[PDB]
């Protein structure tokens, strides 16, 4: 759908290569700086699986692109400090491929904290062992299978999708004046939904 | 003083008061405390084998 999206593995992507690689010219002979995967798609958003199979000198080197959104990497005395506007399509994987009910929440996954710090929203997908769960996606795999190209009964179709799009990026909407009493209301409802215990817990907000 | 005859009524009966899960009819007169009490040690000994 969007065209501004990248698409990588955990060992497709090294230190550098989506970020900013840099490598001397072989007919120039001098210091050069060559865009990566974060450049090119700037106003985006950039898809990225499994998120095991990789070392931890990556995850340093794009600590700046969730907080600041920002490339600032000079190396060699070259300055190459830009901005891109990329979001983080992260896709994290336990690490015995199935959440453990024995072990804690923060036992199974492989994320730190200034990881989670430094990122927006978690969620996590809802597994349900009860009769009623396959019971309902087996009727969709079975209609998709038999049905070619004719499963599909959407109200809307693809083409309208994309003109929505730019419209949104038009009339920047504002914040009314009886908005702001609502805001600090509520944070103080996750600020002791974060202290199950007494002060720190597992996410922290 | 009423029943001049038997039939297959008032052996049946007798024979299930008898049978019934002297185990499991515990639970009914109880609140909502306790029962949830049960449930949860249940939860934990999946987990804790």
């Amino acid at each position: 759908f969007s065209p501004r999206a990248v698409y990588t593995s955990g060992k497709a992507s090294s230190a550098a290569g989506l970020t900013a690689a840099v490598v001397r010219d072989e007919e120039s002979h001098e210091f050069v700086i060559e865009a990566g995967a974060l450049m090119l798609a700037d106003n985006g958003v950039c898809c990225i699986d499994e998120f095991d199979k990789m070392d931890v000198r990556d995850q340093v080197a794009i600590h700046e692109a969730m907080e600041q959104q920002t490339i600032s990497i000079t190396k060699a005395g070259v300055k190459a400090t830009l901005n891109a506007r990329t979001s983080i399509l992260a896709a994290a994987n336990p690490i015995s491929g199935h959440y453990d009910r024995s072990k804690s929440l923060k036992q199974n996954i492989n994320l730190s904290a200034p990881i989670m710090s430094r990122f927006d929203l978690f969620f996590i997908l809802v597994d349900e062992c009860n009769e009623v769960t396959d019971y309902a996606i087996a009727r969709r795999i079975v209609d998709l299978h038999s049905r070619i190209e004719e499963s599909i009964d959407r109200v809307y179709s693809l083409d309208d999708i994309r003109r929505y799009l730019l419209f949104a990026r038009q009339f920047k909407p504002k914040i009314s004046k009886e908005s702001e009493d609502f805001i600090v209301e509520q944070y103080k409802h996750l600020r002791q939904r974060d202290g199950s215990g007494v002060t720190k817990s597992s996410w922290r907000i | 003083a009423s029943h001049p005859f038997m039939t297959a009524v008032d052996l049946m009966e007798a024979s299930q008061l008898c049978s019934m899960d002297s185990k499991a009819n515990i639970v009914h007169g109880l609140s909502v405390l306790e029962i949830c009490l049960i449930i949860a040690m249940k939860h934990l000994n999946d987990i804790y084998e």
